[PDB]
RNA sequence: CGAUGUCGGCUCGUCGCAUCCUGGGGCUGAAGAAGGUCCCAAGGGUUGGGCUGUUCGCCCAUUAAAGCGGCACGCGAGCUG
RNA sequence: CGCUGAAAGCAUCUAAGCGGGAAGCCCGCCCCAAGAUGAGGCCUCCCACGGCAGCCGGUAAGGACCCGGGAAGACCA
């Protein structure tokens, strides 16, 4: 079970075989192990990746001191892969090769306090026929006497997206090693220059 | 004269090899011996019972069909949440919650109530980790 | 009238040792062992076991005639062995022997295999008779109903597979 | 559903 | 398989027998087999 | 009765199962296909119209199916009127 | 629906035991989550500061205020 830190760079359309498959592409690669978790230490298996590297000044005490016991100079992020355990020290794209179907994980693009047929594709009111100023709100909420109150999880307003959002089964389309692209034919969660992970799929 | 109530006393651990004991019957033994009514200088309003340390709860036995029949149940506040899961699956995989939760709802509700629960520590399997207190076995 | 009195005939060299739950036999073909319960008593006589009841309730009654007859099966198991034969019926039906697995051609789309457990070993001497051998009663008795079940002898035709014999019960179809 | 239509006990509110 | 309250011998090859805490009625005669409830 | 706003619709559902469909079964006067009927099962699904305020009902065209009920005949400090 | 099997010399899916068997139940998938007060775990950083399990200060590593902002956002975050 692999995986790789990256970020989403935008979408696009290829042609492949006569036929036009719509891409989106993330700059992967590369990824250095900055730690490993082992049963015996940690409970779990996974590694500690890198993404992105920083400036030394930027990066503070405790941060520097982690990092240096790896071996690593300063990198932006810190993100694990669970049940990951590559030979090398470091990730790069070429751990995925085309015809591959993987698993991505972005942060949702933030639609704030979104409304009620934002949010849940609710079907609102009438615009005519009398409808009084009710024409984007949900409707009843509850039932009367018995029970009285409202069921937890209700759907209603409130926040939606920037969330976390994992799409699966995505078709590696190709991958450009030299400058650590990695293609996937679909869409991948958030904005463009948004951090994502590349997992192997979890289906078959 | 009045009732003598004592000062805070040194309270004392105790083990106890759960194996084979019937659910319900341990259960209540261990719920007196948290009250502490074991004690001759009994106060209701604190804290002066034992610490009891029990090892071998997944080896705990209980008679009739209740492993297929004995079903523990859950309600999320959700609907759809009550959820019921019988004796024998709890044992597969949390199985000191099953005399952990017989020793509660045979405690008192109420603040000391749940703070005599913490009072408690029981363990699956042979060992435990308290070796510190040294716990004094009892066999009941 | 009453299976538990009936001592068990223990040919030579049948090795009957008891302990306390179990009776281990030892035999010429293999070894099983037999639960017993541990209210039920056997016995080791010359060339001979018997178990006796240590009650006459309902329950030690059941009891007794169960683990007599089950010490029974494992001695004829170990010494004479246990068989049991599958009959096949139907025009393209046939069944052959793949190494030490079985295929059937009972007419589906696909092939069946069935793999012989530890102890159960088949074999086909023509290509419509299948044969389960093994020193356990119940467990050739699974593989054989396993193994029918894949077919199993249908209502109108004389089509199926077929326990050695069974009747060929039918029913009218126009 | 009551077969029998149910009237009403109350007036729709008017002023007073 | 007939379910209902009243299981009876039907037939003088029916049988009656207690499995897993219910009276059912076997028979070679697939109809006269029965359940309780 | 010093007020518990009352049909139907819209909206939002939630539960029961005496199950319309989908799944698993026994019996069949079950050749196959397809039905009948009883049992298990509430996970999910259960269309768009013409008429009438209508719930209901008939009808048109489909459907895997076009289920029946509870929630103050759920839902007027949410809307309609 | 069975295997083996007595009570009940036969039979019996069961009384001992073992199978097979649903879109259903438990895992498994996605998401939230240690306020899980039972408050978990690991990696790294600071470290014995001055005075009469407490107080008063100056600091450490860090943090915060303030500012440029942002597919984050009502304010807060
Ligand atoms: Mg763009
Ligand atoms: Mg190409
Ligand atoms: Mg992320
Ligand atoms: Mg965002
Ligand atoms: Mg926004
Ligand atoms: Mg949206
Ligand atoms: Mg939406
Ligand atoms: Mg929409
Ligand atoms: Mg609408
Ligand atoms: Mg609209
Ligand atoms: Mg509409
Ligand atoms: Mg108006
Ligand atoms: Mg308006
Ligand atoms: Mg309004
Ligand atoms: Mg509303
Ligand atoms: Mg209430
Ligand atoms: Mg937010
Ligand atoms: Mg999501
Ligand atoms: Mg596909
Ligand atoms: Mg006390
Ligand atoms: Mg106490
Ligand atoms: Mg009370
Ligand atoms: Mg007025
Ligand atoms: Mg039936
Ligand atoms: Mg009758
Ligand atoms: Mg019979
Ligand atoms: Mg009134
Ligand atoms: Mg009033
Ligand atoms: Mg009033
Ligand atoms: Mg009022
Ligand atoms: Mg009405
Ligand atoms: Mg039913
Ligand atoms: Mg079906
Ligand atoms: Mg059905
Ligand atoms: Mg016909
Ligand atoms: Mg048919
Ligand atoms: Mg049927
Ligand atoms: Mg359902
Ligand atoms: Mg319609
Ligand atoms: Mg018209
Ligand atoms: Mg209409
Ligand atoms: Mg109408
Ligand atoms: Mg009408
Ligand atoms: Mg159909
Ligand atoms: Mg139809
Ligand atoms: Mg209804
Ligand atoms: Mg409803
Ligand atoms: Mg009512
Ligand atoms: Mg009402
Ligand atoms: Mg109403
Ligand atoms: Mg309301
Ligand atoms: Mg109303
Ligand atoms: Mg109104
Ligand atoms: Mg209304
Ligand atoms: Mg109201
Ligand atoms: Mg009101
Ligand atoms: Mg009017
Ligand atoms: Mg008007
Ligand atoms: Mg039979
Ligand atoms: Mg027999
Ligand atoms: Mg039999
Ligand atoms: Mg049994
Ligand atoms: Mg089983
Ligand atoms: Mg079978
Ligand atoms: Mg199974
Ligand atoms: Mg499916
Ligand atoms: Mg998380
Ligand atoms: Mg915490
Ligand atoms: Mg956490
Ligand atoms: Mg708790
Ligand atoms: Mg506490
Ligand atoms: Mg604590
Ligand atoms: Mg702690
Ligand atoms: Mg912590
Ligand atoms: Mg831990
Ligand atoms: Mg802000
Ligand atoms: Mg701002
Ligand atoms: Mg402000
Ligand atoms: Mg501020
Ligand atoms: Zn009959």
């Amino acid at each position: 079970m692999k995986g790789i830190l990256g970020v989403k760079v935008g979408m696009t359309r290829i042609f492949r075989d006569d036929r036009a498959v719509p891409v989106t592409v993330i700059l992967a690669g590369p990824c250095p192990v900055v730690q490993r978790r082992t049963p015996e230490k940690d409970g779990y298996t996974a590694v500690q990746l890198g993404f992105l590297p920083q400036n030394p000044k930027r990066v503070n005490r405790p941060l520097k001191g982690h990092f240096a016991k790896a071996g690593v100079e300063p990198v932006r992020i810190l993100r694990e892969i669970r049940d990951f355990n590559p030979e090398g020290d470091t990730v790069t794209v070429e751990i995925f090769k085309p015809g591959e179907r993987v698993d991505v994980t972005g942060t949702s693009k933030g639609r704030g306090f979104a409304g009620v047929m934002k949010r849940w594709n609710f079907a609102g009111g009438p615009d005519s026929h009398g409808a009084h100023k009710i024409h984007r709100h949900p409707g009843s909420i509850g039932n009367r006497k018995t029970p009285g109150r409202v069921y937890k999880g209700k759907k209603m307003a409130g926040h939606y997206g920037a969330e976390r959002v994992t799409v699966m089964n995505l078709e590696v389309v190709d991958v450009i090693p030299e400058e650590n692209l990695l293609l996937v034919k679909g869409a991948v969660p958030g904005p463009n220059g948004g951090l994502v992970i590349v997992r192997e799929t979890k289906k078959a | 004269m009045k009732t003598y109530v004592p000062k805070q006393v040194e309270p004392r651990w105790v083990l106890i090899d759960a194996e084979g004991k019937t659910l319900g019957r341990l259960a209540t033994k261990i719920a007196t011996l948290l009250r502490g009514k074991h004690r001759p200088d009994w106060t209701p309003n604190v804290a002066m019972g034992d610490f009891v340390v029990v090892v071998n709860a997944d080896k705990i036995r209980v008679t009739g069909k209740k492993l297929e029949q004995k079903i523990y149940t859950r309600y999320s506040g959700y609907p759809g949440g009550l959820k019921k899961i019988p004796l024998e699956k709890m044992l597969a995989t949390h199985p000191e919650r099953v005399l952990e939760h017989a020793v509660k709802g045979m405690l008192p509700k109420g603040p000391l109530g749940r703070r005599l629960f913490k009072r408690l520590k029981v363990y699956a399997g042979p060992d435990h980790p308290h070796q510190a207190q040294r716990p004094e076995k009892l066999e009941v | 009238s009453r299976i538990g009195r009936l001592p068990i005939p223990v040919p030579k060299g049948v090795s009957v040792e008891v302990a306390p739950g179990r009776v281990k036999v030892k035999g010429p073909k293999g070894e099983l062992e037999v639960p017993v319960s541990p209210e039920m008593r056997v016995v080791v006589e010359e060339g001979v076991v018997r178990v006796e009841r240590p009650s006459d309730e309902r329950r030690h009654k059941s009891l007794h005639g169960l683990t007599r007859t089950l010490i029974a099966n494992a001695v004829k198991g170990v010494s004479e062995g246990y068989s049991k034969e599958l009959l096949i019926k139907g025009i393209g039906y046939r069944a052959r022997l793949v190494g030490r697995a079985l295929e059937l051609t009972v007419g589906f789309s696909h092939p069946v295999v069935v793999e012989p457990p530890e102890g159960i070993t088949f074999e086909v001497p023509e290509p419509t008779r299948v044969r389960v051998s093994g020193i356990d009663k119940q467990k050739v008795g699974q593989v054989a109903a396993n193994i029918r079940a894949i077919r199993k002898p249908s209502a109108y035709h004389e089509k199926g597979i077929y326990y050695a014999g069974e009747p060929v019960r039918l029913k009218p179809g126009k | 559903w009551r077969i029998r239509p149910r009237p009403p006990r109350l007036p729709r509110p008017r002023p007073r | 398989m007939k379910v209902r309250a009243s299981v009876k011998r039907i037939c003088d090859k029916c049988k009656v027998i207690r499995r897993h805490g219910r009276v059912y009625v076997i028979c070679e005669n697939p109809k006269h087999k029965q359940r309780q409830g």
